[PDB]
Protein backbone atom coordinates (compact mmCIF):
# COMPACT_ATOMS: atom_id res chain seq x y z
CA UNK A 1 0.00 0.00 0.00
CA UNK A 2 0.60 3.64 -0.30
CA UNK A 3 0.11 3.76 3.66
CA UNK A 4 2.80 1.26 4.67
CA UNK A 5 5.59 3.05 2.94
CA UNK A 6 4.75 6.90 3.86
CA UNK A 7 4.44 6.40 7.58
CA UNK A 8 5.02 10.16 8.74
CA UNK A 9 2.56 11.75 6.14
CA UNK A 10 0.05 9.05 7.75
CA UNK A 11 1.08 10.22 11.36
CA UNK A 12 0.17 13.75 10.47
CA UNK A 13 -3.08 12.96 8.33
CA UNK A 14 -4.36 10.24 11.98
CA UNK A 15 -3.37 13.44 14.68
CA UNK B 1 -23.91 33.50 -8.85
CA UNK B 2 -22.07 32.94 -5.21
CA UNK B 3 -24.44 30.76 -3.16
CA UNK B 4 -24.82 31.00 0.67
CA UNK B 5 -23.36 27.47 1.10
CA UNK B 6 -20.06 28.35 -1.48
CA UNK B 7 -19.51 31.69 0.34
CA UNK B 8 -19.42 29.59 3.77
CA UNK B 9 -17.13 27.69 2.50
CA UNK B 10 -14.54 29.60 0.80
CA UNK B 11 -14.63 31.59 4.07
CA UNK B 12 -13.82 28.69 5.95
CA UNK B 13 -10.98 27.74 3.75
CA UNK B 14 -9.22 31.25 4.29
CA UNK B 15 -9.72 31.22 7.69
CA UNK B 16 -8.33 27.60 7.81
CA UNK B 17 -5.15 29.77 6.60
CA UNK B 18 -4.72 32.81 8.56
CA UNK B 19 18.67 26.07 12.07
CA UNK B 20 19.98 29.27 11.39
CA UNK B 21 20.66 30.73 7.94
CA UNK B 22 24.07 31.57 7.48
CA UNK B 23 29.71 23.15 3.73
CA UNK B 24 27.98 26.22 4.67
CA UNK B 25 26.08 25.31 1.73
CA UNK B 26 24.74 22.89 3.03
CA UNK B 27 23.63 24.60 6.51
CA UNK B 28 21.40 26.88 3.97
CA UNK B 29 19.98 23.22 2.65
CA UNK B 30 19.27 22.60 6.20
CA UNK B 31 17.21 25.82 6.29
CA UNK B 32 15.44 25.08 3.43
CA UNK B 33 14.99 21.51 3.95
CA UNK B 34 13.52 22.63 7.29
CA UNK B 35 11.07 25.30 5.59
CA UNK B 36 9.87 22.64 3.10
CA UNK B 37 9.11 20.33 6.04
CA UNK B 38 7.13 23.39 8.10
CA UNK B 39 5.33 24.03 4.40
CA UNK B 40 4.26 19.65 3.69
CA UNK B 41 3.00 19.83 7.61
CA UNK B 42 0.64 23.29 6.67
CA UNK B 43 -0.56 21.47 3.39
CA UNK B 44 -1.91 18.42 5.42
CA UNK B 45 -3.18 20.21 8.14
CA UNK B 46 -5.37 22.71 5.13
CA UNK B 47 -6.37 19.19 3.61
CA UNK B 48 -7.55 17.89 6.26
CA UNK B 49 -10.34 21.01 6.39
CA UNK B 50 -11.16 20.52 2.94
CA UNK B 51 -15.05 19.24 2.37
CA UNK B 52 -14.85 15.78 1.09
CA UNK B 53 -11.24 14.90 2.08
CA UNK B 54 -11.51 13.19 5.17
CA UNK B 55 -14.18 10.82 4.02
CA UNK B 56 -11.81 9.16 1.07
CA UNK B 57 -9.85 6.53 1.96
CA UNK B 58 -6.42 7.22 4.35
CA UNK B 59 -4.82 5.57 0.94
CA UNK B 60 -6.61 8.24 -1.27
CA UNK B 61 -5.31 10.94 1.22
CA UNK B 62 -1.88 10.23 1.09
CA UNK B 63 -2.41 9.65 -3.15
CA UNK B 64 -3.34 13.03 -3.16
CA UNK B 65 -0.71 14.26 -1.25
CA UNK B 66 2.10 12.68 -2.24
CA UNK B 67 1.75 14.70 -5.95
CA UNK B 68 0.30 17.38 -4.83
CA UNK B 69 2.69 18.46 -2.24
CA UNK B 70 5.18 20.16 -4.84
CA UNK B 71 2.24 21.96 -6.59
CA UNK B 72 1.13 23.33 -3.08
CA UNK B 73 4.42 24.19 -2.23
CA UNK B 74 4.85 26.43 -5.81
CA UNK B 75 1.58 28.27 -5.04
CA UNK B 76 1.79 28.77 -1.90
CA UNK B 77 5.51 30.21 -3.14
CA UNK B 78 4.10 31.93 -5.46
CA UNK B 79 1.94 33.82 -2.73
CA UNK B 80 5.33 35.02 -0.70
CA UNK B 81 7.30 36.51 -4.37
CA UNK B 82 7.65 40.36 -3.44
CA UNK B 83 8.00 41.65 -7.49
CA UNK B 84 9.71 44.66 -6.30
CA UNK B 85 12.91 43.60 -4.62
CA UNK B 86 12.24 40.32 -6.75
CA UNK B 87 12.55 38.19 -3.16
CA UNK B 88 10.68 35.38 -1.30
CA UNK B 89 9.84 35.69 1.88
CA UNK B 90 8.94 32.51 4.29
CA UNK B 91 7.51 32.32 8.12
CA UNK B 92 7.42 36.17 7.53
CA UNK B 93 10.77 37.14 8.35
CA UNK B 94 12.78 35.23 5.82
CA UNK B 95 13.87 36.88 2.54
CA UNK B 96 15.74 35.12 -0.08
CA UNK B 97 16.44 36.09 -3.68
CA UNK B 98 17.87 33.69 -6.60
CA UNK B 99 21.89 34.24 -5.68
CA UNK B 100 20.59 32.87 -1.65
CA UNK B 101 18.92 29.42 -3.26
CA UNK B 102 21.98 29.17 -5.97
CA UNK B 103 24.07 29.15 -2.28
CA UNK B 104 22.29 25.92 -0.82
CA UNK B 105 23.28 24.44 -3.91
CA UNK B 106 19.92 24.17 -5.80
CA UNK B 107 19.88 24.10 -9.72
CA UNK B 108 19.48 26.88 -12.21
CA UNK B 109 16.87 24.75 -13.84
CA UNK B 110 15.03 24.46 -10.51
CA UNK B 111 15.58 28.04 -9.21
CA UNK B 112 14.41 29.86 -12.35
CA UNK B 113 11.41 28.20 -13.58
CA UNK B 114 10.07 28.59 -10.20
CA UNK B 115 10.83 32.17 -10.18
CA UNK B 116 9.78 32.67 -13.45
CA UNK B 117 6.22 31.00 -12.12
CA UNK B 118 5.95 33.37 -9.29
CA UNK B 119 6.61 36.00 -11.24
CA UNK B 120 3.69 35.27 -13.65
CA UNK B 121 1.14 34.33 -10.55
CA UNK B 122 1.99 37.75 -9.26
CA UNK B 123 0.46 39.23 -12.57
CA UNK B 124 -2.75 37.68 -11.62
CA UNK B 125 -3.22 39.39 -7.94
CA UNK B 126 -4.57 36.78 -6.63
CA UNK B 127 -6.46 36.67 -2.93
CA UNK B 128 -6.30 34.28 -0.48
CA UNK B 129 -10.02 32.84 -1.27
CA UNK B 130 -8.94 32.23 -4.68
CA UNK B 131 -5.19 31.07 -3.74
CA UNK B 132 -7.50 28.60 -0.82
CA UNK B 133 -9.59 27.24 -4.17
CA UNK B 134 -6.84 26.65 -6.29
CA UNK B 135 -5.17 24.57 -4.02
CA UNK B 136 -8.01 22.92 -3.09
CA UNK B 137 -8.23 22.28 -6.79
CA UNK B 138 -4.76 20.96 -7.14
CA UNK B 139 -5.13 18.24 -4.31
CA UNK B 140 -8.42 17.11 -5.87
CA UNK B 141 -7.15 15.65 -8.95
CA UNK B 142 -8.62 12.59 -9.97
CA UNK B 143 -5.77 11.88 -12.38
CA UNK B 144 -2.66 11.46 -9.66
CA UNK B 145 -1.31 8.52 -9.71
CA UNK B 146 -2.94 5.60 -7.31
CA UNK B 147 -5.71 7.20 -6.76
CA UNK B 148 -8.68 4.50 -6.09
CA UNK B 149 -12.12 6.73 -6.12
CA UNK B 150 -11.28 8.73 -9.14
CA UNK B 151 -14.97 9.93 -9.52
CA UNK B 152 -15.27 10.84 -5.87
CA UNK B 153 -12.55 13.14 -5.97
CA UNK B 154 -13.30 14.50 -9.48
CA UNK B 155 -16.74 14.92 -7.66
CA UNK B 156 -15.28 17.00 -5.24
CA UNK B 157 -12.75 18.52 -8.05
CA UNK B 158 -15.60 20.44 -9.61
CA UNK B 159 -17.65 21.86 -6.76
CA UNK B 160 -14.23 24.06 -5.76
CA UNK B 161 -14.00 24.73 -10.01
CA UNK B 162 -17.96 25.70 -9.31
CA UNK B 163 -16.82 27.83 -6.52
CA UNK B 164 -13.65 29.33 -7.94
CA UNK B 165 -16.12 30.10 -10.95
CA UNK B 166 -18.43 31.73 -8.49
CA UNK B 167 -16.36 33.73 -6.30
CA UNK B 168 -14.01 35.08 -9.21
CA UNK B 169 -17.59 36.48 -11.10
CA UNK B 170 -17.65 39.04 -7.91
CA UNK B 171 -14.15 39.89 -7.57
CA UNK B 172 -13.95 40.18 -10.81
CA UNK B 173 -17.00 41.24 -12.82
CA UNK B 174 -15.84 43.08 -15.81
CA UNK B 175 -13.23 39.86 -16.90
CA UNK B 176 -14.34 36.60 -17.85
CA UNK B 177 -10.79 35.91 -18.62
CA UNK B 178 -9.69 35.90 -14.81
CA UNK B 179 -11.23 32.49 -13.79
CA UNK B 180 -10.03 30.40 -17.15
CA UNK B 181 -6.40 31.89 -16.44
CA UNK B 182 -6.71 30.95 -12.75
CA UNK B 183 -7.16 27.37 -13.82
CA UNK B 184 -4.96 27.51 -16.60
CA UNK B 185 -1.80 27.86 -14.02
CA UNK B 186 -2.34 24.16 -12.85
CA UNK B 187 -1.28 23.30 -16.06
CA UNK B 188 1.99 25.01 -15.47
CA UNK B 189 1.98 23.45 -11.91
CA UNK B 190 2.34 19.83 -13.69
CA UNK B 191 5.41 20.97 -15.86
CA UNK B 192 7.08 22.16 -12.46
CA UNK B 193 6.26 19.17 -10.90
CA UNK B 194 8.63 16.92 -13.32
CA UNK B 195 11.17 19.79 -12.88
CA UNK B 196 10.91 19.10 -9.00
CA UNK B 197 11.39 15.33 -9.78
CA UNK B 198 14.71 16.36 -11.83
CA UNK B 199 16.10 18.17 -8.83
CA UNK B 200 15.27 15.45 -6.77
CA UNK B 201 17.39 13.11 -8.87
CA UNK B 202 20.26 15.77 -8.88
CA UNK B 203 20.18 15.65 -4.89
CA UNK B 204 20.55 11.99 -5.24
CA UNK B 205 23.41 11.75 -7.64
CA UNK B 206 25.23 14.39 -5.01
CA UNK B 207 24.89 12.54 -2.33
CA UNK B 208 22.49 15.20 -0.68
CA UNK B 209 19.97 13.94 1.76
CA UNK B 210 16.37 14.55 1.90
CA UNK B 211 15.09 14.97 5.57
CA UNK B 212 12.67 11.94 6.13
CA UNK B 213 9.39 13.56 5.18
CA UNK B 214 10.52 14.81 2.18
CA UNK B 215 12.83 11.82 1.12
CA UNK B 216 9.12 10.17 2.19
CA UNK B 217 6.82 11.71 -0.41
CA UNK B 218 9.72 12.28 -3.34
CA UNK B 219 12.20 10.16 -3.25
CA UNK B 220 12.43 7.24 -5.74
CA UNK C 1 -22.15 35.05 -26.16
CA UNK C 2 -20.99 33.82 -29.23
CA UNK C 3 -19.71 36.16 -32.15
CA UNK C 4 -19.86 36.57 -35.38
CA UNK C 5 -16.24 36.89 -35.50
CA UNK C 6 -15.99 33.90 -33.09
CA UNK C 7 -18.05 31.65 -34.97
CA UNK C 8 -16.24 32.45 -38.11
CA UNK C 9 -12.85 31.25 -36.70
CA UNK C 10 -13.84 28.34 -34.85
CA UNK C 11 -15.65 26.97 -38.63
CA UNK C 12 -12.65 27.66 -40.07
CA UNK C 13 -10.90 25.50 -37.50
CA UNK C 14 -13.08 23.01 -38.41
CA UNK C 15 -12.98 22.80 -41.76
CA UNK C 16 -9.02 23.24 -41.55
CA UNK C 17 -9.46 19.23 -40.11
CA UNK C 18 -11.71 18.16 -42.29
CA UNK C 19 5.76 0.29 -43.75
CA UNK C 20 2.51 -2.58 -43.71
CA UNK C 21 1.16 -4.23 -39.85
CA UNK C 22 2.71 -7.37 -39.55
CA UNK C 23 11.99 -8.30 -35.02
CA UNK C 24 9.00 -7.89 -36.53
CA UNK C 25 8.34 -6.04 -33.55
CA UNK C 26 10.20 -3.13 -35.63
CA UNK C 27 8.43 -2.93 -37.91
CA UNK C 28 5.22 -2.70 -35.97
CA UNK C 29 7.39 0.39 -34.28
CA UNK C 30 8.10 1.26 -37.66
CA UNK C 31 4.34 1.34 -38.68
CA UNK C 32 3.46 3.35 -35.80
CA UNK C 33 6.71 5.61 -35.73
CA UNK C 34 5.66 6.83 -39.75
CA UNK C 35 1.68 6.92 -38.64
CA UNK C 36 3.41 9.76 -35.70
CA UNK C 37 5.25 11.68 -38.19
CA UNK C 38 1.86 11.97 -40.86
CA UNK C 39 0.25 13.64 -37.51
CA UNK C 40 3.06 15.68 -37.04
CA UNK C 41 2.47 16.90 -40.56
CA UNK C 42 -1.10 17.84 -40.14
CA UNK C 43 -0.31 19.73 -36.60
CA UNK C 44 2.02 21.82 -38.18
CA UNK C 45 -0.50 22.14 -41.45
CA UNK C 46 -2.95 23.17 -38.80
CA UNK C 47 -0.87 25.47 -36.84
CA UNK C 48 -0.27 27.63 -40.20
CA UNK C 49 -4.12 28.05 -40.67
CA UNK C 50 -4.44 29.45 -36.55
CA UNK C 51 -4.79 33.17 -36.25
CA UNK C 52 -1.94 34.61 -35.14
CA UNK C 53 0.35 31.83 -35.90
CA UNK C 54 2.42 32.61 -38.79
CA UNK C 55 2.89 36.10 -37.02
CA UNK C 56 5.02 34.67 -34.43
CA UNK C 57 8.74 34.29 -34.99
CA UNK C 58 9.42 31.07 -36.85
CA UNK C 59 11.73 30.53 -33.85
CA UNK C 60 8.74 31.03 -31.71
CA UNK C 61 6.40 28.61 -33.96
CA UNK C 62 9.19 26.35 -33.61
CA UNK C 63 9.41 26.62 -30.26
CA UNK C 64 5.83 26.11 -29.58
CA UNK C 65 5.63 23.14 -32.27
CA UNK C 66 8.51 21.45 -30.70
CA UNK C 67 6.50 21.07 -27.14
CA UNK C 68 3.12 20.94 -27.95
CA UNK C 69 3.56 18.17 -30.92
CA UNK C 70 2.94 15.14 -28.36
CA UNK C 71 -0.13 16.84 -26.66
CA UNK C 72 -1.93 17.82 -29.73
CA UNK C 73 -0.82 14.11 -30.58
CA UNK C 74 -2.54 13.26 -27.07
CA UNK C 75 -5.55 15.01 -28.25
CA UNK C 76 -6.01 13.68 -31.78
CA UNK C 77 -5.27 10.03 -30.16
CA UNK C 78 -8.28 10.33 -27.66
CA UNK C 79 -10.70 11.40 -30.38
CA UNK C 80 -9.57 8.31 -32.04
CA UNK C 81 -10.65 5.79 -29.18
CA UNK C 82 -13.74 3.52 -29.36
CA UNK C 83 -14.73 2.97 -26.38
CA UNK C 84 -16.84 -0.25 -27.27
CA UNK C 85 -13.85 -2.54 -28.82
CA UNK C 86 -11.35 -0.23 -26.90
CA UNK C 87 -9.16 0.33 -29.58
CA UNK C 88 -7.71 3.41 -31.18
CA UNK C 89 -8.32 3.87 -35.17
CA UNK C 90 -5.35 5.63 -37.05
CA UNK C 91 -6.25 7.04 -40.76
CA UNK C 92 -9.51 5.82 -40.68
CA UNK C 93 -8.69 1.88 -41.42
CA UNK C 94 -5.79 1.17 -38.71
CA UNK C 95 -7.33 0.19 -35.14
CA UNK C 96 -5.06 -1.22 -32.53
CA UNK C 97 -5.63 -2.23 -28.90
CA UNK C 98 -3.28 -2.24 -25.52
CA UNK C 99 -1.32 -5.39 -26.77
CA UNK C 100 -1.05 -4.10 -29.96
CA UNK C 101 1.16 -1.33 -28.68
CA UNK C 102 2.79 -3.33 -26.27
CA UNK C 103 4.15 -5.86 -29.38
CA UNK C 104 5.66 -2.68 -30.92
CA UNK C 105 7.59 -2.70 -27.90
CA UNK C 106 6.46 0.49 -26.28
CA UNK C 107 6.72 0.40 -22.50
CA UNK C 108 3.24 -0.45 -20.04
CA UNK C 109 4.19 2.61 -18.75
CA UNK C 110 3.50 4.77 -21.30
CA UNK C 111 0.86 2.74 -22.99
CA UNK C 112 -1.20 2.84 -19.98
CA UNK C 113 -2.08 6.57 -19.40
CA UNK C 114 -2.49 6.85 -22.60
CA UNK C 115 -5.22 4.43 -22.75
CA UNK C 116 -6.68 6.37 -19.72
CA UNK C 117 -6.87 9.67 -20.77
CA UNK C 118 -8.42 8.58 -24.24
CA UNK C 119 -11.35 7.39 -21.86
CA UNK C 120 -11.52 10.25 -19.64
CA UNK C 121 -11.90 12.34 -22.79
CA UNK C 122 -14.04 10.38 -24.59
CA UNK C 123 -16.92 11.26 -21.07
CA UNK C 124 -16.49 14.38 -22.31
CA UNK C 125 -17.96 13.64 -25.71
CA UNK C 126 -15.95 16.48 -27.59
CA UNK C 127 -17.02 17.42 -30.63
CA UNK C 128 -14.67 19.16 -33.48
CA UNK C 129 -15.31 22.38 -32.32
CA UNK C 130 -13.92 21.97 -28.70
CA UNK C 131 -10.97 19.53 -29.83
CA UNK C 132 -9.86 22.41 -32.79
CA UNK C 133 -10.00 25.09 -29.66
CA UNK C 134 -8.79 22.77 -26.92
CA UNK C 135 -5.46 21.99 -29.94
CA UNK C 136 -5.18 25.43 -30.53
CA UNK C 137 -5.06 26.61 -26.69
CA UNK C 138 -2.18 24.21 -26.33
CA UNK C 139 -0.40 25.49 -29.54
CA UNK C 140 -0.47 28.80 -27.73
CA UNK C 141 1.25 27.70 -24.09
CA UNK C 142 3.42 30.90 -23.43
CA UNK C 143 5.06 28.97 -20.65
CA UNK C 144 6.62 26.80 -23.06
CA UNK C 145 10.57 26.75 -23.06
CA UNK C 146 12.30 28.71 -25.25
CA UNK C 147 9.18 31.33 -26.11
CA UNK C 148 10.49 35.19 -26.91
CA UNK C 149 6.89 36.60 -27.31
CA UNK C 150 5.38 35.26 -24.02
CA UNK C 151 2.85 38.29 -23.89
CA UNK C 152 1.38 37.67 -27.67
CA UNK C 153 1.52 34.18 -27.41
CA UNK C 154 -0.49 34.59 -24.35
CA UNK C 155 -3.22 37.13 -25.46
CA UNK C 156 -3.74 34.90 -28.80
CA UNK C 157 -4.41 31.60 -26.23
CA UNK C 158 -6.89 33.58 -24.74
CA UNK C 159 -8.75 34.13 -27.92
CA UNK C 160 -9.01 30.64 -28.38
CA UNK C 161 -10.05 30.79 -24.21
CA UNK C 162 -12.94 32.96 -24.77
CA UNK C 163 -14.25 31.09 -27.93
CA UNK C 164 -14.50 27.96 -26.23
CA UNK C 165 -15.96 29.51 -23.12
CA UNK C 166 -18.77 30.95 -25.50
CA UNK C 167 -19.18 27.67 -28.13
CA UNK C 168 -19.36 25.91 -25.13
CA UNK C 169 -22.40 27.73 -23.54
CA UNK C 170 -24.34 27.19 -27.00
CA UNK C 171 -23.24 23.48 -26.95
CA UNK C 172 -23.62 22.95 -23.30
CA UNK C 173 -26.45 25.42 -21.99
CA UNK C 174 -26.99 23.66 -18.65
CA UNK C 175 -23.85 22.65 -17.78
CA UNK C 176 -21.72 25.23 -16.58
CA UNK C 177 -19.16 22.77 -16.15
CA UNK C 178 -18.28 21.56 -19.27
CA UNK C 179 -15.78 24.64 -19.80
CA UNK C 180 -13.55 24.58 -17.58
CA UNK C 181 -13.85 20.28 -17.25
CA UNK C 182 -11.89 20.42 -21.02
CA UNK C 183 -9.47 23.24 -19.68
CA UNK C 184 -8.65 20.77 -16.84
CA UNK C 185 -7.71 17.89 -19.43
CA UNK C 186 -4.68 20.82 -20.67
CA UNK C 187 -3.70 19.88 -16.88
CA UNK C 188 -3.57 16.06 -17.64
CA UNK C 189 -1.79 16.70 -21.10
CA UNK C 190 1.74 17.89 -19.32
CA UNK C 191 1.73 15.25 -16.73
CA UNK C 192 1.69 12.87 -20.21
CA UNK C 193 4.37 14.77 -21.99
CA UNK C 194 6.50 13.97 -19.34
CA UNK C 195 5.38 10.16 -19.43
CA UNK C 196 6.35 10.78 -23.43
CA UNK C 197 9.56 12.18 -22.50
CA UNK C 198 9.94 8.66 -20.29
CA UNK C 199 9.69 6.02 -23.20
CA UNK C 200 11.87 8.48 -25.59
CA UNK C 201 14.29 7.67 -23.27
CA UNK C 202 13.73 4.24 -22.87
CA UNK C 203 13.98 3.85 -26.57
CA UNK C 204 17.61 5.37 -26.57
CA UNK C 205 18.32 3.11 -23.98
CA UNK C 206 17.08 0.04 -26.08
CA UNK C 207 19.19 1.74 -29.45
CA UNK C 208 15.76 2.03 -31.09
CA UNK C 209 15.73 4.78 -33.81
CA UNK C 210 13.04 7.28 -34.11
CA UNK C 211 13.18 8.44 -37.70
CA UNK C 212 14.31 11.94 -38.05
CA UNK C 213 11.51 14.10 -38.08
CA UNK C 214 10.63 12.65 -34.39
CA UNK C 215 14.07 12.66 -33.71
CA UNK C 216 14.78 16.42 -34.41
CA UNK C 217 11.27 17.13 -32.33
CA UNK C 218 12.16 14.77 -29.55
CA UNK C 219 15.47 13.39 -29.00
CA UNK C 220 17.65 15.31 -26.20
CA UNK D 1 19.18 28.96 -32.54
CA UNK D 2 15.97 26.07 -32.70
CA UNK D 3 15.56 27.15 -35.84
CA UNK D 4 19.18 25.97 -36.79
CA UNK D 5 18.47 22.66 -34.68
CA UNK D 6 15.03 21.81 -36.31
CA UNK D 7 15.73 21.99 -39.99
CA UNK D 8 12.73 19.25 -41.14
CA UNK D 9 9.99 21.24 -39.17
CA UNK D 10 11.70 24.24 -40.36
CA UNK D 11 11.13 23.31 -44.02
CA UNK D 12 7.24 22.06 -42.77
CA UNK D 13 6.42 25.65 -41.58
CA UNK D 14 8.29 27.20 -45.08
CA UNK D 15 5.62 25.31 -46.91
O1 LIG E 1 6.33 30.62 4.67
C1 LIG E 1 5.65 29.74 5.25
O2 LIG E 1 4.68 30.04 5.93
C2 LIG E 1 5.97 28.27 5.16
C3 LIG E 1 6.47 27.88 3.80
C4 LIG E 1 5.61 27.95 2.71
C5 LIG E 1 6.07 27.59 1.45
C6 LIG E 1 7.37 27.12 1.28
C7 LIG E 1 8.24 27.08 2.39
O3 LIG E 1 9.53 26.64 2.31
C8 LIG E 1 10.23 26.29 1.12
C9 LIG E 1 11.72 26.49 1.32
C10 LIG E 1 12.45 26.74 0.01
N1 LIG E 1 12.68 25.58 -0.83
C11 LIG E 1 12.79 24.23 -0.23
C12 LIG E 1 12.50 23.05 -1.13
C13 LIG E 1 11.20 22.90 -1.58
C14 LIG E 1 10.89 21.84 -2.39
C15 LIG E 1 11.86 20.92 -2.76
C16 LIG E 1 13.18 21.06 -2.32
C17 LIG E 1 14.23 20.05 -2.73
F1 LIG E 1 13.72 18.99 -3.36
F2 LIG E 1 15.14 20.59 -3.56
F3 LIG E 1 14.80 19.64 -1.61
C18 LIG E 1 13.49 22.14 -1.49
CL1 LIG E 1 15.17 22.33 -0.88
C19 LIG E 1 13.00 25.82 -2.25
C20 LIG E 1 11.97 26.74 -2.96
C21 LIG E 1 12.53 27.44 -4.14
C22 LIG E 1 12.02 28.70 -4.45
C23 LIG E 1 12.53 29.42 -5.52
C24 LIG E 1 13.53 28.87 -6.31
C25 LIG E 1 14.03 27.62 -6.02
C26 LIG E 1 13.54 26.90 -4.92
C27 LIG E 1 10.78 25.93 -3.38
C28 LIG E 1 10.89 24.92 -4.32
C29 LIG E 1 9.77 24.17 -4.69
C30 LIG E 1 8.55 24.45 -4.12
C31 LIG E 1 8.44 25.48 -3.19
C32 LIG E 1 9.55 26.22 -2.81
C33 LIG E 1 7.77 27.42 3.64
O1 LIG F 1 -5.18 9.05 -37.72
C1 LIG F 1 -4.69 10.04 -38.31
O2 LIG F 1 -5.36 10.74 -39.05
C2 LIG F 1 -3.24 10.43 -38.16
C3 LIG F 1 -2.74 10.22 -36.76
C4 LIG F 1 -3.25 10.99 -35.72
C5 LIG F 1 -2.79 10.78 -34.42
C6 LIG F 1 -1.79 9.85 -34.16
C7 LIG F 1 -1.29 9.06 -35.23
O3 LIG F 1 -0.31 8.13 -35.06
C8 LIG F 1 0.25 7.71 -33.82
C9 LIG F 1 0.77 6.29 -33.94
C10 LIG F 1 0.81 5.56 -32.61
N1 LIG F 1 1.90 5.92 -31.72
C11 LIG F 1 3.17 6.43 -32.27
C12 LIG F 1 4.04 7.26 -31.34
C13 LIG F 1 3.55 8.50 -30.97
C14 LIG F 1 4.31 9.29 -30.13
C15 LIG F 1 5.55 8.87 -29.69
C16 LIG F 1 6.05 7.62 -30.05
C17 LIG F 1 7.42 7.16 -29.55
F1 LIG F 1 8.08 8.12 -28.92
F2 LIG F 1 7.30 6.13 -28.70
F3 LIG F 1 8.10 6.82 -30.63
C18 LIG F 1 5.29 6.82 -30.90
CL1 LIG F 1 5.92 5.22 -31.43
C19 LIG F 1 1.76 5.57 -30.29
C20 LIG F 1 0.43 6.09 -29.67
C21 LIG F 1 0.00 5.31 -28.49
C22 LIG F 1 -1.37 5.19 -28.24
C23 LIG F 1 -1.83 4.44 -27.17
C24 LIG F 1 -0.93 3.83 -26.31
C25 LIG F 1 0.43 3.96 -26.53
C26 LIG F 1 0.90 4.68 -27.63
C27 LIG F 1 0.57 7.53 -29.29
C28 LIG F 1 1.47 7.93 -28.31
C29 LIG F 1 1.60 9.29 -27.98
C30 LIG F 1 0.82 10.22 -28.62
C31 LIG F 1 -0.09 9.81 -29.59
C32 LIG F 1 -0.21 8.47 -29.93
C33 LIG F 1 -1.75 9.28 -36.51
Amino acid sequence: SLTERHKILHRLLQE
Amino acid sequence: QLSPEQLGMIEKLVAAQQTPWPEARQQRFAHFTELAIVSVQEIVDFAKQLPGFLQLSREDQIALLKTSAIEVMLLETSRRYNPGSESITFLKDFSYNREDFAKAGLQVEFINPIFEFSRAMNELQLNDAEFALLIAISIFSADRPNVQDQLQVERLQHTYVEALHAYVSIHHPHDRLMFPRMLMKLVSLRTLSSVHSEQVFALRLQDKKLPPLLSEIWDV
